[PDB]
């Protein structure tokens, strides 16, 4: 019975190891997902704000160009 | 194993560190840092932008002086980093965080989050071989020799009581209130700015300090001082300017008895006493009223001591023993006291090893943290 | 010839109540009532309109791809995941349906059959007790 | 009779691990597909974005 | 080997530092008299402090190529900087180096002051060598070059991802230090390389071969997950750096990627073609063949070279397998052969309990669904008279 005990812990440890080892990961993969995003966050500004700079350069060309 | 413990003290307002074993702390310096203000232009300039010890204090002008601990609570983990790995430089203690294991002060009643990431920080970025976190009342109490007593300190950011019984810290008699020295000066601060006189730069809240420093004293009498017109003594700025105080000298530390000038339902040092020995057991107020020891530079104010004493008399119950003890390390009580815990043969077995924390986690912090 | 008007009617309909049509996977098993001679009652799995809508999004995102509703996408994510299970409940609800009206459409059968018959009951007992066994499924 | 009665707590115990690991298994990959709506939806930004970046630029240039 | 340079001093300057030693006296500006007020020798000091910003500008400028090259060269290239910058540092303190520089203070040639001063990236290659030396410090990739044993291999791995796990107090580029994961794995691929030259794993039986591939691919295990560990933390140093830079690629060919899956193919090479030529042990003259075909490739497997064993030995293993092919071909036309002559259903299950394990590769396997169809009639008829005599009882 006690050998049947320690047998039900042993697999009682294999799922609390493996369920640290799960959480970690899906942390890790979680962790390369936000830098991704966030490097796209970035681009996504640096298009919208080249955008805007230069409807402004065209617009300053409008300005310039009709005077 | 590793070479020697090093007995990092910190404080809100000024670390003080250097090596278990030692006498006096060999390296204290303020718990701020200085960041340029201004704009670099001319080539050869101070190179470097974070200053931290006596470099940032010799040109304090161009710094804008921040703290990164406050009331004991680390606000800014970056610039204690920045601190701590300042203390192991080539101006300070010259050696590598990885051979020696570290003494740790710091304050009750602090959130776990700050023994939580302080842990991270050593074990990972310093990778220090051993971690200790204790109080600073214990150490205190081991600096002065004796074993029994209260402890009351007032340091920059925090003061507390502390009841130690035979080196268990009593954690049901641990008063503690937020108001100390820096506050004090904060305090200070504005009342210079009601006398007329206006300090409101940070790299000038320094100079605030130094005048909290060698120009206040505590009154015996607390009103009918504040009756009378001083003689106003004068004081000499770094700029070479003239300051007369006043009044504004007196009522200024008064702040630690009556937390009621600046608005918060708090209590003064005395109460903080009266109530860390009076949560108590019975049968050892007697033996915590013939023991009080001072610790923290808040206890430096001229007429200090006398005024506890004549608080804490109004307070506790009559003829009983009144005894406050006020050594001549109350700055580097806290240090001493490490110097002495951690240079005995059963640190080794008081510390938490690196290998324990990579095992267990915080979790082996909090079990271990006494 | 506009489509915008069905598209904005699709995320409409999706977002008005199928908000809640979604994640209906915990209710595994649903009694009933069909109002017919007798009133009967039958067994049924929460997954009927579902599927269809994690097909139309697949269809508008790679057929045109619009700014779809990322909630309702993600929430058709957690509906594809748990799907398949769903298929083959449904089609063994729906077996059984068919071999009960078989076998009740006779009669000395029930008295060999009686055994299995129970047997099939039995998993069929253990399998609408529990509603979401997210781990024995 | 304690340890049958204790062998069954242990596979109580047993049960409920594995329920929270799938569980976590599970909505750790809801987690992942909302990254992966983050990821779409980011793209088709910058694809629009650049597109638009680019003709309103050249054109109002020309 | 980073040169070392030996900033002269004027001559003269050293005579009156001597003449100042002779005595007990410190030298000083005062001591040459009316000399300083030479513009010729004045004139003199500025050319030479001149050519001291030039000789001290060659070795801080200098840097290395992080991308090639072995990691032990960059190892060694930080720590001779160091002793460099540091030897040169002293050079410059010295008290003649010191007056040379007063006297042109005081002569206000300011020129060569200031360009002595700022222009010399010594002290900001002081600071970079510090910040980077405790990653620098004992960096312990020599145990990797030290030990034959895969497991000595895989504990050096362990031991310098911890040594790498460093990089949270050093600043040192990210970009740089994932460079240097790859010349690690160079190191990696060329001793797993050197190793396995010497163990003959072409040569060697199955059992010993097994065991070796087993440990070799615990290294790329080992190498594998505490490369993620270490992604991970750069990942946090990262979140902090992000405020600097966002250069990092992030992408990583570690050198020992094809011997990875050229290992795993020469694995499935003496895992399938042992069990094959194993199976023979069950026996028409085409043993020796298969075996000639296993040899074709363990000659001409050029004992395994990772270019020209990707581009030939392709051909090499394809060769083996159409050898394998007319293998097949003659051992199933010969079985079923032997097997449709068989006159016997009881003889035909002789030959079917004499080919078990033959009546595995589908490729024999397809070819035999009559035959089988023809057994399970005789299997049937046989298990029906059971039903059939232990229908009647006991008993009677
Ligand atoms: N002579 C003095 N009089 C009054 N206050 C002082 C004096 N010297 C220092 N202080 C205040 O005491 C504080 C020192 O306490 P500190 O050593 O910081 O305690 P801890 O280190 O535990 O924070 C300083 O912030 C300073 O403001």
């Amino acid at each position: 019975y006690e050998q049947m005990h320690k047998e039900l812990t042993d697999k009682l440890e294999h799922l609390e190891q493996e369920k640290h080892e799960l959480r970690r990961r899906f942390e890790n993969r979680e962790g390369e997902w936000e830098g991704r995003v966030s490097e796209l966050e970035t681009d996504v500004k640096q298009l919208q704000d080249e955008l805007e700079r230069q409807q402004l350069h065209l617009r300053e060309a409008d300005r310039e160009k009709t005077r | 194993i590793a070479n020697q413990p090093v007995v990092i003290d910190n404080g809100s307002g000024v670390i003080k560190a250097g090596f278990a074993g030692d006498q006096i702390p060999k390296y204290c310096f303020p718990n701020y840092v200085g960041r340029p203000k201004h704009v670099r232009v001319m080539a050869g300039a101070l190179e470097g932008d974070i200053f931290i010890g006596p470099k940032a204090e010799e040109h304090r002008g161009l710094l804008s002086i921040r703290y990164p601990m406050e009331h004991g609570i680390v606000k800014d983990w970056n610039d204690m980093e920045r601190i701590w790995q300042y203390v192991y430089s080539k101006d300070q203690l010259q050696t590598f965080s990885e051979e020696h294991p570290v003494l740790l002060t710091e304050a009750p009643l602090n959130p776990r989050k700050n023994r939580e990431r302080a842990a991270e920080v050593f074990f990972e970025t310093f990778n220090v071989p051993a971690l200790f976190i204790s109080m600073q009342a214990v150490l205190s109490l081991y600096a002065t020799g004796r074993t029994t007593g209260v402890v009351l300190d007032s340091g920059d950011g925090v003061t507390h009581a502390v009841p130690i019984y035979e080196g268990f810290a009593m954690p049901h008699s641990i008063m503690r209130i937020d108001i100390a020295g820096r506050d004090v000066s904060r305090f200070l601060r504005l009342y210079l700015r009601k006398e007329g006189y206006d300090f409101h730069s940070s790299s000038e809240f320094e100079i605030v300090k130094a005048i909290k420093e060698r120009a206040c004293y505590l009154s015996i009498n607390p009103q009918k001082d504040e009756t009378l017109e001083t003689e106003k003594a004068q004081y000499y700025l770094p700029d070479g300017s003239t300051i007369e105080i006043g009044p504004s000298r007196f009522r200024a530390p008064e702040l630690l008895f009556r937390p009621d000038l600046i608005g918060e339902e708090s209590e003064g040092i005395h109460e903080v006493l009266v109530f860390a020995i009076q949560k108590s057991d019975m049968d050892l107020r007697r033996t915590l009223f013939s023991n009080i020891v001072l610790s923290g530079g808040s206890t430096l104010f001229k007429g200090f001591g006398d005024r506890l004493l004549s608080e804490v008399k109004k307070l506790a119950p009559k003829d009983v023993k009144i005894r406050i003890s006020a050594p001549q390390e109350r700055l580097y009580s806290t240090w001493i006291g490490g110097s002495i815990l951690a240079s005995l043969d059963t640190f080794k077995k008081m510390w938490v090893s690196k290998k324990e924390y990579e095992e267990d986690g915080a979790r082996s912090i909090h079990r271990k943290t006494f | 010839l506009n489509t915008q008007e069905i598209f904005d009617d699709w995320a409409r309909k999706v977002q008005q109540r199928n908000l809640g049509v979604s994640g209906r996977i915990f209710t595994i098993e649903s009694t009933r009532v069909r109002g017919r001679t007798g009133n009967v009652l039958k067994l049924k799995v929460n997954f009927l309109p579902e599927i269809i809508t994690l097909s139309k999004e697949v269809r508008n995102l790679k057929w045109l791809g619009f700014r779809v509703p990322l909630a309702i996408v993600n929430k058709a994510h957690q509906a594809n995941q748990l799907y398949p299970f769903a298929i083959s409940l449904i089609e063994s609800v729906r077996t059984y349906e068919r071999t009960c009206e078989k076998v009740e459409e006779r009669n000395t059968i029930s008295l060999l059959v009686a055994g299995l018959k129970k047997e099939v009951q039995a998993l069929i007992a253990e399998g609408i007790a529990l509603v979401w066994e997210s781990y024995k499924l | 009779r304690q340890y049958e009665q204790m062998h069954k707590e242990l596979t109580d115990k047993l049960e409920h691990l594995e329920q929270e690991k799938h569980e976590l298994r599970r909505r750790f990959e809801n987690r992942e597909g909302e990254w992966e709506g983050r990821v779409s939806e980011l793209e088709t930004d910058v694809k629009q974005l650049q597109d638009e970046l680019e003709r309103q630029q050249l054109h109002l240039r020309e | 080997e980073i040169p070392e340079i030996s900033l002269p001093i004027h001559p003269m300057i050293t005579n009156v530092a001597k003449q100042c030693y002779e005595r007990g006296e410190k030298p000083k500006v005062t001591d040459f008299g009316d000399k300083v007020e030479d513009p010729t020798f004045l004139n003199q000091l500025q050319s030479g402090v001149n050519r001291w910003i030039r000789e001290i500008q060659k070795v801080t400028k200098l840097d290395r190529d992080p991308a090639s090259g072995t990691a032990l060269q960059e190892i060694s290239f930080w720590l001779n900087l160091e002793r460099a910058l540091y030897r040169i540092q002293e050079k410059r303190e010295s008290p003649e180096v010191l007056l040379t520089l007063d006297i042109l203070k005081h002569g206000k040639r300011f020129h060569a002051t200031v360009s002595f001063d700022t222009d010399t990236g010594l002290k900001q290659a002081l600071e970079t060598v510090n910040d980077y030396n405790p990653l620098m410090k004992d960096f312990p990739l020599n145990d990797l070059l030290s030990a034959t044993e895969l497991d000595k291999i895989r504990q050096a791995l362990v031991a310098i991802f911890t040594h790498l796990r460093k990089i949270r107090n050093t600043k040192y580029p990210i970009q740089r230090a994932l460079r240097l994961v790859e010349a690690i794995s160079r190191d990696l691929s060329s001793q797993l390389l050197k190793v396995l030259g010497t163990r003959k794993l072409m040569h060697v039986a199955y059992e010993e071969f097994e065991k070796v591939m087993v440990a070799c691919f615990e290294v790329f295990q080992t190498w594998d997950d505490e490369y993620e560990k270490l992604q991970v933390l750069l990942r946090d140093i990262v979140k902090r750096k992000r405020e600097e830079n966002l250069k990092m690629v992030w992408r990583i060919n570690p050198a020992h990627r094809k011997l990875q899956a050229r290992l795993d193919q020469m694995r499935k090479f003496r895992r399938q073609h042992e069990q094959l030529r194993a199976v023979i042990v069950r026996v028409a003259n085409a043993i020796e063949e298969v075996n000639l075909a296993y040899e074709n490739v363990k000659e001409v497997d050029g004992l395994d070279v990772s270019k020209e064993g990707t581009e030939a030995w392709e051909a090499a293993m394809k060769r083996y397998d159409e050898r394998i092919d007319r293998v097949e071909t003659r051992i199933t036309a010969r079985l079923r052969d032997q097997l449709g002559t068989a006159k016997n259903a009881n003889e035909m299950f002789r030959i079917f309990s004499r080919f078990n394990a033959l009546f595995v590769r589908p490729h024999i396997r397809g070819a035999i669904r009559e035959y089988q169809t023809q057994l399970i009639q005789r299997v049937k008829d046989d298990i029906e008279s059971l039903h059939d005599k232990f229908k009647v009882q006991y008993p009677q």
